[PDB]
Formats: structure tokens, sequence, C-alpha cells
RNA sequence: UGCUAAGUGGAAAAGGAUGUGCAGUC
RNA sequence: CAGGCUGAUCUUCCCCAAGAGUCCAUAUCGACGGGAUGGUUUGGCACCUCGAUGUCGGCUCGUCGCAUCCUGGGGCUGGAGCAGGUCCCAAGGGUUGGGCUGUUCGCCCAUUAAAGCGGCACGCGAGCUGGGUUUAGAACGUCGUGAGACAGUUCGGUCUCU
């Protein structure tokens, strides 16, 4: 169970050995150094944390410089958590420890987690997949609208979990699985076959597949 | 039904001295 | 095997015994075997 | 008029139950009495003078019957099919302390008094506790002959 | 299905229910009898299909009497009608009382004679009891 | 001083059955 | 109209087996008779509402029960195998599109692993439609001396609310 921050860099096609066309979604995972490595004597579980990102000194709060001036790191952007299991795993680790795009071996697979795209408040149709009522034969005013919600005067009430209308994406979301195409170990790119949650440009955090 | 034969077993409960205003 | 409110054996054989709180008979012949009697 | 506490006049201290052998129920009863401050002398309903107990041992507790196997303690999310239960063998391995606290939260008062009474109670699973600073002392559970 | 021949009044209250039988209690006429330990209203359909299953086990030998007759009309009225007069005599029906008997049998053998009357009781609607002439 | 292991107590029948406690009877 | 009680009638199980199954009541059917469950049909009753509880079917959205249509696990078989029958367990998911009719139901068509049965005001009109029913127009058959009448047909017929 290994992992990596990075970006997603938009897509591409790129062609098989077998002559295929893989569509592929280009991530570049930089050199990512862990700071600080959670214990399972202090805090009750094994994790990782990793730092991502150039950031000028300035901009940086001194409550989260502080944090990196124990690492001995430069401050960096972002910075997130692998949770991994057992013990064991945390054994190679060492604060400062500056991780690469290389390890992932062509032919891996991942989860790569990201957030969603906002989609700004839908209502029923596009949220839910709901089919409207009929454009014509009558129908007054009634187009994209929800229809009923709810029986009668028994129960007298909206359950909870009822399907509406609200602000739809920026869901933290994952793909699984996902075939890695081909690690590209300069330039410090993953080729990714399929499509990657987020914009062009949000933070990805890829991972080897717990199913896999 | 359940209802119609739950209110009649009200009549046994000791304050009740096995006769209860049905209606 | 034949469940039912009503057992009864059929061959002298068949035992009558009960199981975890129900009554069942069992004999050589596997189609004399009866449940919740 | 007669008395009542105008405050400070709260002694409170502490108590410390072992279950081990003993039996929920006459536990969380003889536990619920030391709550609300009814073996106090003095005792007014509107105000508590409930002393402090802390419950140790809390998987060891005999429930007896089969009620390990058949007793359900059901909660309900809000939603449509929510309706989980939960053995009390299960949950007692899963969660030791629930199975002491749940008997004894509903054998109190029930109003906003009453969730004032839930902080005076604590429950253990293991025999340690980390309130040995206060120096509580062992209350076993007794019968006054009648 | 045995009915009366000329009923003097072919519409009558029900037939009063409560009490024990003073008579005839005990077993008159053959070795086995069957005594009722229940109120009950038993229909000449109950009492025909009771005999029958005497006299299928039985097969050929021994002999059944009746002391029950039906005699009594039991109104009925159309199950389509509103809530007007009396309506029609359905059934025909014999008031059994506990401590009455029913059924008697006069067969030599001891298990075919109590289990020959053992049909005859889930046939009925009472709970009854097997009983003997000694 | 006894009974009940079924949460029976804390719903129900015609029936079915080596569950069990007492008082009878070859 | 809907709720309430009732459960004759309906509905799902059950007691006893006369039997039919070559023989063999209980693989599978089970007459005659008896005992209950369910409230889902037709009813009985008149308890809430007539200073209004607004209306069948369809669409939209569902939610729960299991008496399981399919998939999953079992016993028995008059179970060789394949494919069944029957009974027990099980509610996680899935249960198609058209033809005719206002229809519900139903008959059919081509498929499907399967085309389940019910409750929720026979779910859902301050969510929609208005084909059906049930105002005023009008003709047909019928009954009426006549005005007119008919859960007899026929064509037309305002759906309010920040
Ligand atoms: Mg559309
Ligand atoms: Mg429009
Ligand atoms: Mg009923
Ligand atoms: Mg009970
Ligand atoms: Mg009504
Ligand atoms: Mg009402
Ligand atoms: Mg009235
Ligand atoms: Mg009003
Ligand atoms: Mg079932
Ligand atoms: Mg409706
Ligand atoms: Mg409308
Ligand atoms: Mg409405
Ligand atoms: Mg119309
Ligand atoms: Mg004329
Ligand atoms: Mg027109």
């Amino acid at each position: 169970r290994k992992g990596i921050l990075g970006t997603k860099l938009g897509m591409t096609q790129v062609f098989d050995e077998n002559n295929k066309v893989v569509p592929v979604t280009v991530v570049k995972a930089g050199p990512n150094v862990v700071t600080r490595i959670r214990t399972t004597e202090r805090d009750g579980y094994s994790a990782v944390q990793l730092a991502y990102g150039e950031i000028s000194p300035r901009k940086v709060i001194k409550p989260v410089a502080g944090q990196f001036a124990a690492a001995g790191v430069n401050p960096r952007r972002h910075v997130a958590e692998l949770r991994l299991d057992d013990e064991a795993a945390v054994a190679e680790y060492e604060v400062g420890q500056e991780l690469t795009a290389e390890i992932f071996s062509d032919g891996a697979y991942v989860d790569v987690t990201g957030t969603s795209k906002g989609k700004g408040f839908a209502g029923t149709m596009k949220r839910h997949g709901f089919r409207g009522q009929g454009a014509a034969h009558g129908a007054q005013a009634v187009h994209r609208r929800p229809g009923s919600i709810g029986g009668c005067a028994t129960p007298g009430r909206v359950f909870k979990g009822t399907r509406m209308s609200g602000r739809m994406g920026n869901d933290r979301v994952t793909t699984q699985n996902l075939k890695v195409h081909k690690v590209d170990a300069e330039n410090g790119v993953l080729l990714i076959k399929g499509a990657i949650p987020g914009r062009n440009g949000g933070l990805v955090v890829v991972r080897s597949a717990i199913k896999r | 039904a359940k209802r119609g034969r739950k209110k009649r077993d009200r009549k046994h409960s000791k304050a009740n001295h096995g006769k209860r205003p049905n209606a | 095997m034949k469940v039912n409110p009503s057992v009864k054996p059929i061959c002298d054989k068949c035992r009558v015994i009960r199981r975890h709180g129900r009554v069942m008979v069992i004999c050589s012949d596997p189609r004399h075997k009866q449940r919740q009697g | 008029p007669t008395y009542t506490p105008k405050a400070g006049d709260t002694t409170r201290s502490w108590y410390v139950i072992d279950a081990s052998d003993v039996v929920l129920g006459r536990l969380a009863s003889a536990a619920a009495t030391l709550l609300r401050g009814k073996h106090k002398p003095t005792f007014t309903p509107n105000v508590d003078g409930g002393d402090f107990v802390i419950v140790i041992n809390a998987d060891k507790i005999a429930v007896s019957g089969d009620k390990l196997t058949k007793k359900f303690a059901y909660r309900h999310s809000g939603y449509p099919g929510g309706l989980r239960k939960r053995t009390i063998g299960e949950l007692l391995e899963k969660h030791p302390t629930r199975v002491v606290e749940n008997a004894i939260i509903g054998m109190l008062p029930h109003n906003k008094l009453g969730r004032q009474i839930q902080k005076k109670l604590k429950v253990y699973a293991g025999p340690d506790h980390p309130h040995a600073a206060q120096q509580p002392i062992p209350f076993e559970i007794k019968q006054v002959a009648q | 299905m045995l009915i009366p021949r000329k009923v003097k009044h072919r519409k009558q209250h029900h037939p009063e229910q409560r009490g024990i039988a003073s008579g005839g209690t005990s077993v008159s006429f053959g070795d086995y009898g069957i005594q009722a330990l229940e109120h009950a209203y038993i229909t000449n359909r109950q009492i025909e299909s009771a005999r029958i299953a005497i006299n299928r086990h039985i097969k050929r030998g021994g002999k059944v009497w009746i002391n029950i007759f039906p005699d009594r009309p039991l109104t009925k009225k159309p199950a389509e009608t509103r809530m007007s007069g009396k309506g029609s005599p359905e059934w025909w029906v014999a008031n059994v009382k506990p401590g009455r008997v029913l059924f008697e049998l006069s067969y030599p053998d001891e298990k075919t004679a109590r289990d020959a009357l053992t049909r005859a009781i889930h046939k009925l609607p009472i709970k009854a009891r097997i009983v003997t002439r000694e």
C-alpha cells in the first residue's frame, strides 16, 4: 500500500502495445516530502503525512511554518495523510524522505481520490436522474418538476433521505482500480487510464488499489 | 383485528375487575 | 421433511423425540421425518 | 418551614462499584439510588444531591437467563428502514461500557435534571479506573433486613 | 341430512344454550358411546358426517344408535340484503349440552370400537369424551 | 412452604406431543 | 368517497383421512365435516366530518410487509441424467416494451434469469393530466297522457391559491 499526492494535468490519448487507443488522464505527482509519521503508541493509529507543491515562505502562517520547521522541510502548498493498515508499513518512512512518482511500476491499479466539479444547485433532473412530466398533452407547468414527495394523512410527513434539490458536486468521490498505463520517471507524470475526478489543476491522492 | 381484540383484553387489569367500559 | 401442526408416528420404528424446544419424529425411512408437532 | 438545600450544602463524595458476578438490574437500580442522592438524609427532588458512581468490570456482569442471545436493544436512525438491533452478547463484545450504562440511564427520571445526573456516572470495561486521586469508597450492595 | 317430518312452527328462537344436561347423561343402549362435554348446535350435516366415519371404519359388523335428532329450524337471511321480517329456515340443529350422550356403538372389539368413535369426535364441533356402559 | 425454564408471566382455537410437579390404579 | 368496529361472504393456512395413486391415505391430489388467521372483495352497522374530509384510471415520486415471481441455501420425491413437483428458510437487489379498451382487471404479441402479491384516504390533483363518472345543449332506443325519467347508449363540456 504505497501512495502519492499530485495534480490533474488534463487528458489525452495514447496508443497501446497492441495498437488500440487507451484514453489517459495525465497526472503529475511531484516530489512529496513526508513531514510527520503518525504512530500507534501516541496517536492510536498508523499513517503518513505527505507535503506537496511549492509555496512562498511569506504566504505561510506561523502555526503552519513551525510544523515544517519541526520536520526540517521547506513549507508546501497542500498536506494530507495516507492511512495504512497494520503497524508494519510506517517502519519504512523517515521524516524528510522525498518520494517521487517512479514507485508505481507499469500495469498497477490505483484508487485516485479527488474532489469533484461543482454543478451549482441543480434540482431533481440533473442531480438524481428523475424523469420529468410530459412536454405536451395538457401538462401545466410541471415539465422538470419532482411531482409527489410523500403519501398522505399517514404518515403525514416527508421521510428523511427524500431526493429533492440542492447544491451538487464538490464531493470527495473515488474512481477505484483504474489501470496505470505508463509511469514516466523523468518529468514526474503518471498516465492513468480513464477519467479521474476534479478540475484541471485540482489536488489528487493516488494510492494502490485496496480491491486490485 | 388487532385493535379490536386488545381493547377488550384491558378488561383483565385488576383495577377494572373483569369489565371495562367498551365504548 | 413434513411440517404441519400434527406429527403422529407411522412406522413403529418412528421415535417421536423433541430437539431444541420442538417436536419431531424420526424413522428409518427418509420419508417419515416431521416437525413442530 | 422544611429544610431545602441553599447552596453550597452538597457534601457529594464518591463511590466505586465492582460488577464481576453480580447481576444487571440490582447493580443498576442500586447505582441509580446513589446517582439521585436518595440515600441522603437530606433529599429534595428539584436539586441534585447525587453522589458519583464508578462502575468497574462492566464486561463481567452476569446477565442471566438466556438474555445474551435473545434481548435485542433497538435503535432507529431517522430514515425509513433504519431500525437496527444488536444482541447483548454482540453489544457487550464491541462496547462493554454500553450494557451497564444503557441499563442505568433507563432507570433515571428522564428530564432536564435527569440528564445532569448522567455526568456523575462513569463505566469502565477493565479493572482499572483513572479517578484514584479522589479516593472513592468501595460500595458493596446491601439489603436492609426487614 | 336427516330432517323432521312436519314441524309446527317453522321459525323459532335460539335453543337455550347454558345449563347441564339432566338426561340422557349415561349410556343406555350399546357397549361404547361418546358424551359431549360442551355446549354446541349439532347440525344434521355433522351427525351424518360423523355417522359414515363410523360406518366406513367399522365396515360390516356392529350397530350405531343416534340419541340426537335435529328438530329445530335456525333461521338465515340473504347475504345481499340490508338488516325486515325474519328470514328462511336454513339449517336443522340439535341443542346439545354437557353430560349428554350423542352417539353409540355395539362392536365387539375394543380397539376398533374406540378409534371408530375417535373419528366421530373430530367431525363434531364439541370437545368430547369416549364413555363406556360399565 | 411449593411450582414454572417458556421472558411463559407480558394475546387465541380445533388439534399435536417420553416437558414436568402432585394425588390415584395392575 | 375515506377512516372505525364486525368478518356472513372473500382470502391464506390448518385438524380428521373416505379415497384416487399397479400394491401403498399422507411423492402428489384429497371428498364429507370441523377449527382459526388476514382485513385485500361483496356486505352489515351509522361512530368522526354536510358554516365542503374535492373526484376513478394514468403520469411523477416513492416507502414498508412477506403470504418469494427471479437470483441464493436446504429436506422429501412414484428424484437415473436434463428438466420438474412439493414443503421449510430467506426481503439484499432486480421484477421489460408494445397491441385493443377511459379503464382497473383481462385477452394477445415479441422477449426475459423473472415478468410476484399487497398496505400506505382502493399512497400521491395547495404535484400534473381530465379519457371515465356526475350540472346546464342535443339526438337514439325504452317507459310516461304530459312536464319528464333510466349504474341504458351517443357527441360537446372553465381544474382556483404569492
Ligand atoms: Mg422528457
Ligand atoms: Mg407550458
Ligand atoms: Mg378477524
Ligand atoms: Mg409474552
Ligand atoms: Mg363507509
Ligand atoms: Mg376521516
Ligand atoms: Mg353519525
Ligand atoms: Mg371549517
Ligand atoms: Mg417466509
Ligand atoms: Mg387513491
Ligand atoms: Mg386538479
Ligand atoms: Mg394533496
Ligand atoms: Mg370527459
Ligand atoms: Mg308516448
Ligand atoms: Mg369542441
